[PDB]
Parts: C-alpha cells; sequence; structure tokens
RNA sequence: AAAGAAUUUAAAACAUAUUAGAUUUAUCUGAUGUGUGAGACCGGUGAUUUCUAGUUAAUCCUUUAAUAAUAAGGCUU
RNA sequence: UGGAAGUAUAAAUCGAAAAGGUGAUAGUAUUCAUCAAAGUCUAAAUAUUACAGGAAAACUGAUAGCAAAGAAGUACUGUGAA
RNA sequence: AGAUUUGAGUAUCGUAAGAGGACUCCCUUAACUUAAGCAUAUCAAUAAGGGAAGGAAGAAAAAAUAACAAUGAUUUCUUAAGUAAUGGCGAAUGAAAAAGAAAAAGACCAAGUUGAUA
C-alpha cells in the first residue's frame, strides 16, 4: 500500500526532503491568515489515521499560533501578593498549544464540530497545525451510521469542553493505571468525590 | 489525645446527606421488577464463574467472576457466540490461571447447560429447529441406544466397586476396598490416555411451561457446604516437623544470595 | 434558609458617632438603611446558630436490646394490672391474653363484623373510650395539620393467613392493628407506658414460640 | 438533650461558668496543636514524649495485606470444632480416626503455643507454626500439617 | 492434607498455565526501512555518530547516542544500526 | 547415624528434533513426534527433614517479582 | 501530586525503534510476570439549593418565616455600579 | 486553443450566535485566616474573572492490577483510612490494590488485503 511508505517517510522528519517542504510550507502560512481553509491535508496520512475521510461535510482548517512562554498579565509585572505566587515569568500554559489552537478555529467556526488535529511545521515563533472539522448538518454526515455520533448535541464546541485527543491530553488522560490516581475520571470530579463527607442517615 | 481533624477546609459545601436512601430502594426495586416483566431472563444476571481471589489473604475464598475464558466455553462444548445470548457472561480479557479453574468452571457450565431450556426462535410450531428435531428423532433414538450402551460397559468396574466402598463406610461407621478402588482408577485413567468428540453439544431448545427464575448464580452453589475433617493418625503425620519444614524453605530462599556471590569471586 | 438574615452589605460604623459597634445598613432612602444588621441581637439579622438540615434526626439502637424491650414489651401485656394501669378497660374480657379463632377471623371483612367480634370478646369498652373521649389538639399544632388528638385502643396482632381481615378493622377509631413479626415498642409501649391492650389471633399466637423462643 | 446540659443550671450567674478575672476568650494558647515546642511543650513532654522527630525507615508504597497473619493459641485450638466434639474423640490414638483442626478455613494462618491442650490426640493444619506451638502438639500425641 | 507458604517453591500444588507473544516487524519492513534510509539519509546526529564509528571511538559513540535518546539501551541499539550500515558501504 | 507415602483422572509455554510454503534477509511463516512437567509405591523401599565431624561459600536490616557491584534509607554513639 | 534521585501537565532543546511499556529508591546486567500507548463511539447503575409541577413536616406564626402573608425587589436614595 | 490546481464574487438550501449555568468538563499561579510572629506551607480547584454542554454530563473496554489456591471496561456506594506517604517532618495535608454491593455491553476507524478497480 502506498500510505505504509508515508507513514515510514513521515517519522524522518530531520531529514533533508522533508525539511525542505516544511520550510516552504512555514513561509507561505506566515503570510496567508492566521485561520484559513486549505483544500486538502498537506500530511494526508495523519489526517486519515486522527480521522478524516475524502467525504462532503469534512474540511480541514489551519491555524497558526506563537508559540513559547507569555508573561503572567499583570500590569507593570506588579502583583500584590507572598512571594510563593510572586514569579512573573517562567509559568507555563497548562493546556498545550494544540488545544489552545483548536479552540481558535472551533470559535471562528462556529457552525462545525472539531474531530481532531495534527502538527505540520515551526519556526523560531510560530508553530502550525492543521484541524480536521466535520458539518454536522451534511446529509451524508447525518446518514452514515459510523459517523453520525458527531451529530450529537453534547458534541457542541468539542475542544472547549476537552473532549478531542489535543485536549484530553492536557486533562491527564494519557493513560490508566496508579500514575493517574487523580486523573480517573476527570481531575476535578474525582476531588470532590474523595472531599465528601458522607453523613448517613443512621450513624454513631 | 493529639487531635487530628480536617475541618479547617470548607466542610459545609462537602457534605452529603443521605436523605435519598429510603427512595433509592424502591426506585431501583421498581427497575428490577420492571426488567423482568419486559424480558424476565434479562434480569436473571447472566451466568458467571467461580474465581478465587487475589493475595494470600483471601485466596482460599471463591467468589464470583465476570465471563467465562473462551478455553472454558471450548471444554464444556459451548459456542462463545450463542453463549452471550443464552444469559452467559463471556471474558476473552481473562487468562486461564490453572487445570483447577479450567475444570471448576468447566462443570458450572455444564451444570448449567442441563438445567437451561430454550425457546424456540419462532413460538409457531412450524418453526424450524421444532421440524428439525422431529425429523432427526429416529438417528437420535438409535444414537441413544449405542451411548447408553457403551457407557453401561466402560463403567462395569467402577460402578460396582463404588458399591463395596459405600457400603465398606457403612459398615465401619475399609482399607481393602479403597486400594481396590484407587488401584482401578488408575487404569481407567491411563486407559483413555491410550478420541475426537463434538466441538459443540446441542442447545436444548423445547417448548415448556415458563418458570421464571430471577438468577442462576443462586441455583448454581459457588462452593458444597463445608463438615469437618477427619484424618487416620499414622506413624508418618506424627514424625513431620513442621517447624523444620517453614525454616529450610526460608533459609534455602535466603541462601540464594550467597550463592550467587560465591561464583563471581 | 442558609442565606437568611445574611443578605446585606453591611459594616460597622466603628466609633466616634455615639451608636454602637453592630454592622449597619448601607445606603439611604429607606428607613432600612443605617439599622442593625446580621447579628442574632437584631431585626431581621440571623437568629444564633442556624439550625442546618444534617443534623441527626434518625438514632441508632442495637437488635439484640430492641429485641429485649419487645418482649419485655409483650411480656407485660399479660399483666392485667399494667394492662389497666395504662388506661385500657379490660374488666370484662374473659382472659387477659386474648386470642380470637383464626376461623372466625377468616370471615370477617366488613367493618359492621368486626365491630361485632370487638363487642362479643368484651373489648368494645376500650373502642368505646376512644370514641367517645375523641378531642381537638391544644397550641399550634392545629395550623400544621395535626387537629384532633385521639386516645390508644385495642392493638390487634395478627399472622400471615389474617391479611385480608386487615381492611376490616383498620377504620375503626383508636383500633391500630399490627404483624406479629413486625412488633415494635412504637405499639406495645405508646408514650413509653408499657402494657398495650393486645387481641392476639391464633396463628399469631401459635407463631410466638418460633419467633423469639424459650430461655433454653 | 438539651435540657440537661449545664446552660440551664447557670441561668442567672453573670459569667456562665468561665470565671471574673480570667474570662472566657476566644483562643487560650492558640489552634490546633500551636506551640508544640514552646509553650505546650510542658504538655507534650508530659503526655507523648516521642511525639517529635523521626523513627524507623519510610516504607513508599506498604502492602499491608502482606502482613495479614492471624494467630490462634494452642489452648484455642479445641473451640474451632466444640466441646461435643472434642468430647467424641477424647479416647482416640494413633491408628483410628481423629478430627483434623484446620485453621484457615476459621481465618488463622499462624498457631502459637500458650496455655495447655487437652490430653488428646489432635491434626493441626494450619500455614504457620510456632517453636513451642509444634512441642506441645506433638507431646500430646498429635500431628502438625501445613497449608498453602 | 494440603503445600508451603515460603521458599521458593512456595504456594498451593496446582497446574498453572500464557503464550508470550513476540511483537516484531515482517521480512517486507527490510524493504520499507532502506528504501526509506535512501530517500531520506542520515541525520545530523547520526552523521557524527558514523565518523566518530569510523574512528574505532566505540564507547564515546555510545556516550554521543546516550545524550541524544535518552536511554542506555536505545542508544545501544542505534550504535548497532549505525555501525550495521558502515559496513554494507 | 536415627526417625519419614509423599493425594487421586478435562493443559499451554515451546528448548528443541522432522517435514510443508515462501525469502534472501539482523529472514520467516503453518503442522505433525518427543521430552520438558507432570503427580495414584509395595512390613519394605524411600522422596524428605534432623544430628555429628569436616570442607567450600555467604553473613548487621531494607530498596516490596529474583539476585548482583555502585548508590540511597535504617539502628547506636 | 500522598507519589518521596520525580505522580501528572506544559514550555525551550532534543528525539527512537527488525517494536516496546510497567513491576513507584537512582544505575547496569540476566531472568520472571503482566500488558501492547501515541485515533473514535458507547447504554445502565450516580449528581441536582436553576426553573416548573406535586406531596410531606416533633419547621416559623406578622420584630418570626424568604427582603417581600396588600399594585415587593415595590416605595424611596445615588451620576452610576448598586 | 485545450486539460488541471488554487482563490474569489453571486444565487439556492441550511448551520452558529443570545437566555440559563443548581448539578457537569476545564482555564487562571488571589487574599483574609492558621502556624499564637512570619517568609515555604495552610486557607486552596477555594472566592472573584473566562469558555462549553445535557437532562444528566464526565469516564469507559488495559502499554491495568498483582506476586495470589490470582484477577479483569467504565461509573457509584461500604471498607481499607486519618492508614502508606507528604510537611520550617512544624501547623497541617493525605491516597490506592485487594475485599463487599448497585448496574452491566461492547463496537468501529487508520494500517494490511481485493483490484476489466467505484
Amino acid at each position: 500500500g502506498a500510505y505504509k511508505y508515508i507513514n515510514a517517510l513521515n517519522r524522518k522528519k530531520q531529514s533533508d526532503v522533508l525539511r525542505f517542504l516544511r520550510r516552504i510550507r512555514c513561509w507561505e502560512l506566515r503570510h496567508l491568515p492566521r485561520i484559513h481553509r486549505v483544500a486538502r491535508p498537506t500530511n494526508p496520512e495523519r489526517a486519515r489515521r486522527l480521522g478524516y475521510k475524502p467525504k462532503s461535510g469534512f474540511v480541514i482548517y489551519s491555524v497558526r499560533i506563537h508559540r513559547g512562554n507569555r508573561k503572567v498579565s499583570a500590569r507593570k509585572g506588579i502583583v500584590h501578593r507572598k512571594p510563593a505566587c510572586q514569579g512573573i515569568h517562567k509559568i507555563k500554559r497548562v493546556k498545550s498549544l494544540q488545544a489552545i489552537a483548536e479552540q481558535r478555529v472551533g470559535k471562528h467556526c462556529g457552525a462545525l464540530r472539531v474531530l481532531n488535529s495534527y502538527f505540520i511545521g515551526q519556526d523560531s515563533t510560530y508553530r502550525f497545525f492543521e484541524v480536521i472539522l466535520v458539518d454536522p448538518f451534511n446529509a451524508a454526515i447525518r446518514n452514515d451510521p459510523k459517523m453520525n455520533w458527531i451529530c450529537a448535541d453534547k458534541q457542541k464546541r468539542r475542544e472547549a469542553r476537552g473532549l478531542t485527543s489535543a485536549a484530553k491530553k492536557s486533562r491527564g488522560f494519557t493513560g490508566k493505571g496508579r500514575r493517574y490516581n487523580k486523573i480517573g475520571a476527570g481531575a476535578r470530579g474525582n476531588l470532590k468525590r474523595r472531599n465528601l463527607l458522607q453523613l448517613k442517615r443512621y450513624r454513631s | 489525645a493529639v487531635s487530628n481533624i480536617h475541618f479547617c477546609k470548607d466542610w459545609r459545601s462537602k457534605v452529603h446527606t443521605w436523605f435519598k436512601q429510603p427512595f433509592r430502594k424502591i426506585r431501583r426495586h421498581q427497575t428490577r421488577v420492571e426488567k423482568a416483566k419486559a424480558v424476565f431472563p434479562a434480569t436473571i444476571k447472566s451466568l458467571k464463574p467461580s474465581v478465587h481471589c487475589m493475595n494470600q489473604r483471601f485466596n482460599y475464598k471463591l467468589r464470583l467472576g465476570r465471563g467465562f475464558t473462551l478455553k472454558e466455553l471450548r471444554a464444556a462444548k459451548i459456542d462463545k457466540n450463542l453463549a452471550r445470548t443464552i444469559g452467559i457472561a463471556v471474558d476473552p480479557r481473562r487468562k486461564e490461571s490453572s487445570k483447577e479453574c479450567l475444570n471448576r468452571n468447566a462443570q458450572r457450565l455444564t451444570e448449567y447447560m442441563n438445567r437451561l431450556v430454550v425457546l424456540p426462535k419462532v413460538h409457531a410450531a412450524t418453526a424450524k429447529r421444532l421440524v428439525l428435531n422431529k425429523k432427526n428423532a429416529e438417528a437420535k433414538t438409535k444414537k441413544a441406544a449405542e451411548i447408553k450402551k457403551f457407557i453401561a460397559e466402560h463403567n462395569k468396574t467402577i460402578k460396582e466397586l463404588k458399591i463395596k466402598v459405600a457400603a465398606a463406610k457403612k459398615d465401619y461407621a475399609l482399607k481393602a476396598c479403597l486400594k481396590g478402588l484407587k488401584k482401578a482408577q488408575v487404569a481407567f485413567a491411563a486407559q483413555v490416555a491410550k478420541k475426537k468428540t463434538k466441538q459443540f453439544n446441542k442447545l436444548p431448545v423445547q417448548q415448556k411451561e415458563a418458570k421464571q427464575v430471577l438468577d442462576a448464580n443462586k441455583v448454581i452453589r459457588l462452593t458444597a457446604p463445608c463438615t469437618l475433617e477427619t484424618k487416620t493418625l499414622t506413624k508418618g503425620m506424627k514424625a513431620f516437623d513442621a517447624v523444620a519444614h517453614l525454616r529450610k524453605a526460608k533459609n534455602v530462599a535466603k541462601a540464594v544470595s550467597g550463592i550467587v556471590k560465591g561464583q563471581k569471586k | 434558609s442558609t442565606e437568611a438574615g445574611k443578605q446585606h452589605s453591611a459594616i460597622s460604623w466603628g466609633t466616634g458617632r455615639a451608636v454602637a459597634r453592630i454592622p449597619r445598613i448601607s445606603g439611604s432612602g429607606s428607613g432600612r438603611n443605617g439599622q442593625g444588621a446580621f447579628g442574632n441581637m437584631t431585626r431581621k439579622g440571623h437568629m444564633f446558630s442556624p439550625l442546618k438540615n444534617f443534623r441527626k434526626w434518625q438514632r441508632k439502637t442495637p437488635k439484640q436490646m430492641r429485641r429485649f424491650a419487645v418482649a419485655s414489651c409483650i411480656a407485660a401485656s399479660a399483666v392485667p394490672a399494667l394492662v389497666s394501669a395504662r388506661g385500657h378497660h379490660i374488666a370484662g374480657v374473659p382472659q387477659i391474653p386474648l386470642v380470637v379463632n383464626s376461623k372466625s377471623i377468616s370471615v370477617i371483612k366488613k367493618t359492621k363484623q368486626a365491630v361485632y367480634l370487638l363487642k362479643k370478646i368484651n373489648a368494645y369498652s376500650d373502642v368505646l373510650k376512644v370514641i367517645a373521649s375523641k378531642t381537638v389538639r391544644a397550641g399550634q399544632g392545629k395550623m400544621r395539620g395535626r387537629k384532633i388528638k385521639e386516645r390508644k385502643g385495642p392493638l390487634v396482632v395478627y399472622g400471615n393467613d389474617d391479611l385480608q381481615a386487615v381492611k376490616a378493622f383498620r377504620n375503626i377509631p383508636g383500633v391500630d392493628t399490627c404483624r406479629v413479626e413486625n412488633l415494635s415498642v412504637l405499639n406495645l409501649a405508646p408514650g413509653c407506658h408499657m402494657g398495650r391492650f393486645i387481641i392476639w389471633t391464633e396463628s399469631a399466637f401459635k407463631k410466638l414460640n418460633t419467633i423469639f423462643g424459650t430461655q433454653k | 438533650a438539651t435540657r440537661f446540659r449545664q446552660t440551664r443550671r447557670r441561668r442567672g450567674h453573670v459569667s456562665m461558668g468561665y470565671g471574673r478575672i480570667g474570662k472566657h476568650r476566644k483562643q487560650r494558647g492558640g489552634r490546633g496543636n500551636a506551640g508544640g515546642q514552646h509553650h505546650r511543650k510542658t504538655w507534650f513532654t508530659t503526655f507523648h514524649p516521642d511525639y517529635f522527630g523521626k523513627h524507623g525507615m519510610r516504607v513508599f508504597h506498604l502492602k499491608a495485606n502482606k502482613y495479614y497473619c492471624p494467630s490462634i493459641n494452642v489452648d484455642s485450638l479445641w473451640s474451632l470444632v466444640g466441646k461435643d466434639v472434642q468430647a467424641q474423640y477424647k479416647n482416640a490414638k494413633v491408628g483410628e480416626e481423629v478430627p483434623v483442626i484446620d485453621c484457615v478455613k476459621h481465618g488463622y494462618f499462624k498457631v502459637l503455643g500458650k496455655g495447655f491442650l487437652p490430653k488428646q490426640p489432635v491434626i493441626v493444619r494450619a500455614r504457620y507454626f510456632s517453636e513451642k506451638a509444634q512441642q506441645k502438639i506433638k507431646a500430646v500425641g498429635g500431628a502438625c500439617e501445613l497449608t498453602a | 492434607m494440603a503445600g508451603i507458604a515460603v521458599g521458593l517453591k512456595r504456594g498451593y500444588p496446582v497446574h498453572t498455565m500464557t503464550a508470550k507473544r513476540h511483537y516484531g516487524v515482517t521480512k517486507r519492513k527490510h524493504v520499507v526501512n532502506d528504501v526509506i534510509r535512501e530517500a531520506c539519509g542520515f541525520s545530523a546526529y547520526e552523521r557524527h555518530m558514523m565518523d566518530l564509528l569510523r574512528r574505532g571511538l566505540d564507547k564515546k559513540a555510545l556516550k554521543y547516542a546516550k545524550k541524544h535518546l535518552g536511554t542506555h539501551k536505545r542508544g545501544l541499539a542505534k550504535r548497532d544500526e549505525i555501525q550495521r550500515a558502515l559496513e554494507a558501504i
């Protein structure tokens, strides 16, 4: 098959051939608008793996995000805090830049559903992704039993609640076991359950 | 006493009261009742294995598991696809633990299969399975004669000897009979070793009055009732030193370190 | 309400104003402004430690001690001195452990027949005392729906086979029925006074040895 | 029973049973176990002399199920079966049937030797044995059996 | 009568029963591995290894791999694959 | 040197030997035998533990599947 | 984070695989055990002091009980949030 | 001239927005308070600020436990348990396997194969 060589090839990102194509692609995206639509995915192997299907209702959107770390938004770097909270630099966002970029695409395209996103390239300033989006009101998506789960109401703004793979990884859902004791079924819900003080009806 | 109370956080919004407890009982019971009304053996709580518990603290107690392994279904001659539709839980994730686990859960399925009665997929009396079971009836009766007669010849010695020991214990409440049965049992086992059976048995499908039972795990008991065990005190047991055997076992394991160090020097 | 009386932005005016230091309502334009605040001594404030719905309503008692008291409550029902002292008219009853035939109970289907049985065994002296002395409650409890205050009469204890005669006895004023297995101090010693006048049926009486056993 | 409290017997007394000189104020020396080494040191010294410090080695993830080992002494063995069974086999010896007192089924893993045993043979089956437990069982004329 | 609870031969006497399946590649993965290698080449950090292995500084090559791969076992495998391709040319 | 039957019928891991279909590669993929891994002894064999006298080794406790050399943690001062 | 020579997330750099992860004391080695990440969906058992419709109460009884038992978030105050 | 790629305008048929947010999933480095002072810690996934949904939501079918006579998706309750551990080892913080129940259910993509290919 063709796609067993494209997948093997794409793992050699440090090669000269792939570094040249990434260099050209990042130049073009640095001048187009921040969020815009591309006709077909530039990485059709990785897009298909995450869920892209070349059918009606599947669209691909490229988002450019400014990577690195920003400062704590305090005016003139002045916070009235105890020395344990006085740091301005070196504070990292919990949500990965991929999940942050997915939300911007979702907010911009409010009538579609975010499926997943993958990595394209980066430079000294930017990092570029491509987001797979599905139109839930297309007749093709609705009438296909394997994909009409996206038409459920709870999928409205999937990435904002934290249901996409990029967003779910930031929630802690990367594995199972005793390493993920605090993220069993949701870190905040798990915390509330452990903190419940059960007062039985008949107690000593 | 140095007090340890974790009330310095907001416990008032952490309080959960059980005022809904008397009403949960009614709610769950009404759904259990409604489930049996809908399709009665759906609440039958599909049959489950008899697995041991974990750790040395619990390992001597049996408890219900989740689903029979695919090796236990083959041993009991059940199709794994048909098992889920006749109230049998299946767990392909479970790897077989022992031969004894395989045997014990093999009789659990066999005992369940004899009790089970499957109604025809179509109520009308002209259903195929009802028609086929009438068509091959003469072949089954011919086959039943061979099974009955050649069972009746293979167990002639074992059945007769088993009667003797049963009466031997009755009169005594013996050594000669026990030796005889033990020697026969070895030969029968050795005869079987010196061999192709049905892949799947038949599903028992018939028409019967609907006696509805709410589960099957309470019908097939996990373990037989326990009684006082008594043994013949012999000279061999009187001289067995359990303390010496435990310290030898403890010291042999602790001596595996010195063995490894000795070679490497 | 957890937010009752604490729904203000009140702060104290301090000293130097010839007024106490209790917090005061803020703003102007109404008579409410400058008044008292949350404090329990003030008007429209929160009370002393407000009552919380997670109190300890229901209590726990050991099961064996629960059964110890029921047997003592059953045993006290066979003492006419204690049964009468509780306020029961049992002068005309033949035997104080009054047991009726299970064949007679099986034919009872109407309240006219249930009354007939009570008259025959001379138990209507208690049933009529409750009827004749029914009165109304004395206090604020009438606003809450509790208006009529009645007295206690005979208790009818039946078995498993007397489940059709319950509907007859239930409408008779001051006659409470119970099942032999479901007995408790709330029936046998109402008001914490022992010696309820119990009317047994044949099946319930013959089951008492199985349920409780003996001293051996 | 709020009618039986002391507040109902102190209605009328100004200080409500807390003193006039030393009032009933908010704190009496801190909140909790404060001042464990400064002003409550004479308390911790008196009543918990080993409260502060460290001792022993840390077990990062202890397995408390591995230290589970219920134990029964020899004098309590025959109660596992009853005094009626004990009298039935009182006059047995080597050669004929003797009851087997298994302890794992009753939940005891180890047998220790304390007190005395009835002068009868017995077969005690358990996971672990003590050195003095096995002496007392063998001296009475019995046997020791291992399990698991 | 019922083994022993201590030592190497510890446990109730039973007949324990699982296949140690080997996750691996097929014979065609040799072709895909080689084809991709020609179409791509060697990374910057692999080439520096290939020079060190040419000079016979095998220990220094492993230390370089451990820096760029983060595992002693993964560094050994990379040092084996790099020197295997050295003998091919 | 002296005391010891040892519990009882439904089995997969594959170390291997032998063939079958393919591959040239750091080569594999099916199936048929065997042992492993097996356990039901006939007063006596004896698996097994103990005792003595040597000899080789290891020895303060822990890092919880087992060991090893570094490292770390214990206990006393 | 209870996770202690790093339990989880993220950022800078680096970056695998003829697979490999884990067995919570860092390290290398050989065994053993148990799984096979980096895509997706999934009823049932669970929560609820929005709001609506009901039923109950050892709850309050007009300075109480919601702030509000009457055209109550009304009269009135402030530029305004309130 | 023709075949494509990409990007637009217009027309048609639809989709998002706003209200509510008690319960649900997340972002953010508050402080009062406690430690009899206080600076790490505590208050504390707490307050406020911000986003997104449903009648429930979240999770869900082992790169999971365990070291056993072994288990077996997710969720919730009992217990483990104020325990192991964390901490100016101070004040304080603080789980999970086992075990007992409620309920129970498993399925698809990608990759691989079939190509007078659809």
